[PDB]
């Protein structure tokens, strides 16, 4: 994973007010490589991509028991409400019947 | 064939047709579109709300975030709501500078719809021969403006700074290039059969529907309208410049894909005659120009409305004053979002492989659909 | 002084109330809720082609919520279009305000806007549904008072 | 009859030749040089006025903090007390995070003392975010300039047009 | 405060022929209810969609021929009034508007149409569009040839080969 972008990292503009933009995909995806910047320019984006292979090239197979899921789960019930999806797919078809005055 | 025939498929946010993450709910028979139910917001930033709470100065940075391809576009009509608002009068130069902009931003915008719109075709070459050109616009805009994307340049009263010594010529350069790599893309795309028989008979809208969805800009232009803002409002300086608004008379996307090429010649035309005849003078407002503790720009009490016509459609500014610095409202009318409506309506009873070709013939792209 | 559509509504008898103008001249109108569906027809009939825009917006917090609709017209021959900015004002506890989307069709996507954002319920919309905003969201973000819910992804990055 | 036939051959005529002229319309492009910037092996020099990487001078700055006011996000960080003795402000520490910095260009431009300025340096990448927060050390750090490294070739986007 | 301005202006539709513009007519128009029974296109001669020149060349020759021809009593001056109801119905661009769109209304009150569906002035009339390039045909005839020729080519070559 390469975080490109100032609002990948840790939101950027909209790291402030913004109700809605998750601050960084570092809570979401462990991230290898962080490239600062507003449109990084194309070359930086390059740098960054060799960092990645400068990490990747070190890797060895005890890696590889690093990058496996560890897998733990816990299941109970909960009691809440389950509702169908709002979103149907049913979207202007028979629309002129729906006037409804 | 109501249920259990009809595949419902989520062409969702990661596609590569979808411009940016625009999510399609399309009911299927047999490759045939039943409908499609459009999801958008899944880049909702919610802009508006940092619309307050931000000062001019600080919000202009954010302005650029929508319709990321025509950025000079979104910041003169954050630039030109206010200083409507507070009577700021714009300079000659500032003026003819803020227009040899826009219509490079809009060659530039409609290089890049022509791209993913091939793309999306089926032809991927076309894709990197604009970029080719797009590069040039952005040293252009690099050399003046000093980035690439997000230029920050356009100002309230005039413009960030003077174009740099060796501008104009260089400018001319491009568009004498610019001229001849049109020429080639219409030569290789616009009578190929492949393009035509994937084209000539998709999305065809009438006037009157036209009109009535709200289209702007190639969309409501391509049904037999002659709908510009730039000649309607008498935008800046474009009564001064000799050019045709592009109109065509059929509503398929081929009406389409040539006014956004007339579009671009007719750009060429306007930034040719507005380096011809350049003014000289200030470009700062020297009114408004004036350690020291340093107030924003209060906004008087009352309401504003003001459009401009973007390369997708007309972008507009709806701006409540509260006598501050932080704008009581601030809504923005994206061409886009109004534009995307109406393709439930043309790509219902057509086929799975068309969606492609009727979503790249409307100019979206979703950081400017959602806010 | 009274607008061209304000003297044509009070010549055919249409109540209404002149809010006066903005920056550019273009008269604002305030249409009561119940009359707005009737109004919007008759508003087409006088020749507005166009619905530029539709939005709405907080008066107050706390206080009324005002849906703002632009209109225009598009026609051959004409110099300088005729515009005009009407606000129907609905309260907090309850908004309700007709749809004009049988009139006509741009408010389709903009009124769920409108919908998303303030929590203005408009009647005849038939597809009436959060558009930008997560569907299952509860709260309307755009209001002056709304506080967001101290999400862990909306916390600074540590 | 026979006139549908012969539309038919008109018809398919045409399209063998305009595919015929996309095919010479995209080979004529091999007899042209490629405008590929061998990146990093080549490096475009950057404009006069390039928005990358803050430069700091510690001694220049007064700790008046617009342009704490001036940023966006309010993003740099001034800790700063004051010296009872001649009673004006002194620094003790100034920090800006690039993780969050969009490079606007509003600080450079709102600094009274022109303390901050934008240099070249793009290519900020590192492994981990927290690095990415410098403080007034590694801001005052200079620039390393492409054309001091000559293992590279510098290109240059146009001809210099200063004659 | 103030007051709601035009309470129906206690004047409105003073003497003359009353506007069909109202609420109660564009109530009934939305409910799928004919807001009047009478056939303005009819008492015209006209059909359903015609222009607005054919509006009043109706009303023309339904008032200078066909009327004053019948009887020269004042009968006819009411009548004058029947005629010039349908003509200001038909002739004005708004009433004209809502007259189409309570008949379409009425017609299928099922399934609903649009204002702009019944209206005959949003048909788009602005002129010709700016021309596209002409084509080059001679190229065509080229590889036409070239094809031709490579056929009866093949036809000499097979029947040549096979001897
Ligand atoms: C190597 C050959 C590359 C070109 C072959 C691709 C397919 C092709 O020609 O389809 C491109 C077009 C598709 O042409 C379509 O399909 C039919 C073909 O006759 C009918 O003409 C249809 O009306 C026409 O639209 O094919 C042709 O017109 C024949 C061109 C022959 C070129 C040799
Ligand atoms: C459907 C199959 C593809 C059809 C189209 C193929 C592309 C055609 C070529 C388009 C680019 C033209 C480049 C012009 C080069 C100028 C210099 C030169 O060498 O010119 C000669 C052109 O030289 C060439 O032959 C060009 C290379 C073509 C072969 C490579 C492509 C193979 C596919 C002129 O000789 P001529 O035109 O008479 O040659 C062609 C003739 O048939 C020879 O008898
Ligand atoms: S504006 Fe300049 S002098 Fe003032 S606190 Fe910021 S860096 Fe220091
Ligand atoms: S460049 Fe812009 S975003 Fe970065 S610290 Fe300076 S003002 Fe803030």
């Amino acid at each position: 994973v390469i975080a490109m972008g100032a609002c990948t990292i840790t939101g950027g503009m909209f790291s402030t007010d913004s109700y809605s933009t998750v601050r960084g995909v570092d809570k979401l995806i462990p991230v290898d490589v962080y490239l600062p910047g507003c449109p990084p320019k194309p070359e930086a984006v390059i740098d960054a991509i060799t960092k990645l292979r400068k990490k990747i090239s070190r890797e060895i197979y005890e890696d590889r028991i690093k990058s496996q899921p560890k897998n733990r789960c816990f299941t109970i019930n909960h009691k809440f409400r389950v509702g169908r999806s709002i979103h149907t797919g049913n979207y202007d078809q028979a629309l002129l019947y729906k006037y409804k005055s | 064939t109501t249920r259990k025939d009809l595949m419902i498929v989520n062409m969702g946010p990661h596609h590569p047709s979808m411009h940016g993450v625009l999510r399609l709910i399309v009911t299927l028979d047999g490759e045939d579109v039943i409908d499609c139910e459009p999801i958008v917001g899944y880049l909702h930033r919610g802009m508006e709300k940092i619309a307050e709470n931000r000062t001019i100065i600080q919000y202009l940075p954010y302005v650029t975030r929508w319709d990321y391809l025509a950025t000079m576009f979104t910041e003169a009509i954050t630039v030109n709501g206010p200083e409507q608002l507070g009577n700021i009068q714009v300079p000659k130069r500032a003026s003819y500078i803020r227009v040899i902009m826009l219509e490079l931003s809009r060659i530039a915008s409609h290089l890049l719809w022509l791209g993913p719109f091939m793309a999306d075709i089926g032809a991927q070459t076309p894709f990197f021969y604009i970029l080719r050109e797009r590069e040039l616009i952005y040293d252009l805009f690099e050399a003046a403006t000093g980035m690439r994307m997000m230029h920050n340049y356009f100002r309230i009263g005039g413009v960030a700074a003077d174009l740099p010594y060796g501008w104009i010529d260089k400018c001319l350069d491009f568009c004498d290039y610019f001229l001849i790599g049109l020429t080639e893309y219409q030569k290789l795309i616009t009578r190929n059969p492949i393009f035509l028989e994937r084209v000539e008979n998709v999305g065809i809208i009438g006037g009157e529907e036209a009109i009535n969805w709200g289209l702007s800009g190639p969309m409501l232009r391509a049904s037999g309208i002659q709908w510009d803002l730039r000649k309607v409002d008498h935008y800046e300086c474009y009564d001064e410049f000799d050019w045709e608004v592009q109109w065509q008379k059929e509503g398929d996307s081929l009406a389409r894909y040539l006014i956004r090429i007339g579009e671009m010649a007719e750009s060429v035309k306007i930034i040719q005659q507005a380096l011809e005849g350049i003014p000289g003078g200030p470009y700062e407002n020297l009114e408004i120009r004036r350690k020291k503790p340093s107030p924003a720009f209060e906004l008087s009490k009352q309401e504003l409305y003001v459009r401009v016509e973007a390369p997708k459609g007309e972008l507009g500014i709806f701006l409540i004053g509260d006598q501050s610095v932080f704008p009581w409202r601030w809504k923005i009318r994206p061409p886009g979002f109004i534009n995307l409506q109406i393709l439930p309506q043309l790509v219902k009873k057509m086929k799975l492989a068309d969606i492609m070709t009727i979503l790249g013939s409307i100019d979206i792209i979703m950081g400017e659909v959602d806010r | 002084m009274q607008g061209r559509l304000s003297a044509w509504l009070v010549k055919h008898g249409l109540v209404h109330r002149s809010l006066g103008f903005d920056y550019q001249g273009i008269e604002t109108l305030q249409i009561k809720p119940e009359d707005w569906h009737s109004i919007a027809v008759i508003l087409y009939v006088y020749g507005y082609n166009y619905l530029r825009s539709q939005c709405a917006y907080d008066v107050a917090p706390g206080g009324l919520l005002a849906s703002v609709y632009h209109l225009t017209r598009i026609e051959y021959g004409v110099d300088q279009p005729e515009e005009v900015c009407i606000k129907v004002f609905a309260p907090r506890r309850n908004p309700r305000i007709p749809s004009v989307f049988w009139v006509w069709k741009s408010a389709d996507f903009q009124e769920r806007e409108s919908y998303d954002m303030f929590g203005i319920s408009y009647d005849n919309h038939p597809r009436l549904k959060r558009i930008l905003m997560p569907e299952s969201w509860i709260g309307w973000p755009l209001r002056k008072d709304y506080i967001v819910p101290n999400f862990y992804e909306i916390q600074d990055a540590y | 009859m026979v006139t549908g036939f012969i539309n038919y051959g008109q018809q398919t005529i045409r399209a063998a030749r305009y595919i015929g002229q996309s095919f010479m319309i995209t080979l004529s492009h091999a007899n042209r040089l490629p405008v590929t910037i061998q990146y990093p092996y080549e490096k475009l020099i950057t404009s006069e006025r390039f928005r990358g990487r803050i430069h700091f001078e510690f001694d220049k700055c007064i700790a008046c903090e617009v342009c704490v006011r001036a940023c966006p996000i309010d993003l740099p960080v001034v800790d700063w007390k004051l010296e009872t003795d001649i009673r004006k402000k002194r620094l003790l520490n100034y920090s800006i995070d690039f993780g969050i910095c969009i490079f606007c260009g509003n600080c450079v431009e709102y600094c009274p003392t022109n303390c901050l300025s934008m240099t070249e340096e793009y290519e900020l990448s590192t492994y981990d975010r927290h690095e990415l927060n410098y403080n007034q050390i590694a801001l005052g750090r200079l620039p390393i300039s492409i054309t001091d490294d000559y293992t590279i070739r510098t290109i240059l986007n146009s001809p210099q047009t200063k004659e | 405060s103030w007051e709601g301005e035009g309470e129906n202006s206690p004047m409105e539709m003073p003497k003359g022929p009353p506007s069909i513009i109202s609420a109660l007519n564009v109530e009934k128009a939305l409910r799928g209810i004919g807001i009047t029974d009478v056939d303005h296109y009819a008492r015209l001669g006209l059909r359903r969609g015609c222009t607005y020149d054919q509006v009043g060349a109706a009303y023309e020759i339904q008032v200078k021929e066909l009327s004053s021809q019948g009887m020269d009593e004042e009968q006819f001056n009411k009548e004058r009034d029947l005629l010039k109801e349908s003509y200001n119905i038909l002739s004005s661009e708004q009433e004209r508007r809502l007259y189409d769109w309570s008949l379409a209304r009425n017609s299928a009150p099922e399934r609903y149409m649009w204002p702009f569906e019944a209206d005959i002035t949003q048909t788009p009339r602005w002129g010709t569009p700016p021309p596209q390039e002409p084509e080059d045909v001679g190229p065509t005839t080229a590889v036409g040839y070239f094809l031709l020729a490579w056929f009866v080519f093949s036809f000499i070559l097979s029947i040549a080969l096979n001897r």
